[PDB]
């Protein structure tokens, strides 16, 4: 109906513009923290590409 | 009864009541096309007989 599609577009256009730091963290600080932690593990890392 | 013994199909009376829960309509209206079918088409589990 009317006034459902409009609120749906508003919810999606706001949820796109939500202010969360997690994608910044996952590209700037989480790789260097994994590189800090990874030598001091009792089961050292085991990777296939 | 003999078809009912060996047939794999069964009832699921709740599937219409589940699918008619997301029909967009207004509370202000007097008619209700989502709720008229559920009164017109009520399941009672004795419908395969």
């Amino acid at each position: 109906t009317q006034s459902l599609v409009s609120s749906m577009r508003g919810t999606l256009g706001k949820l796109k513009l939500i202010k969360s730091m997690t994608p910044m963290y996952l590209q700037q600080l989480a790789p260097v923290e994994l590189a800090v932690i990874a030598p001091m593990l009792p089961f050292p890392p085991f990777q296939v590409p | 009864v003999l078809l009912q013994r060996i047939s794999p199909l069964q009832i699921d009376p709740t599937i219409i009541s589940n699918t008619m829960s997301t029909v967009s309509e207004s509370t202000t209206q007097t008619l209700s096309p989502a709720s008229s079918i559920l009164g017109k088409l009520r399941p009672s589990n004795s419908d395969f007989s």
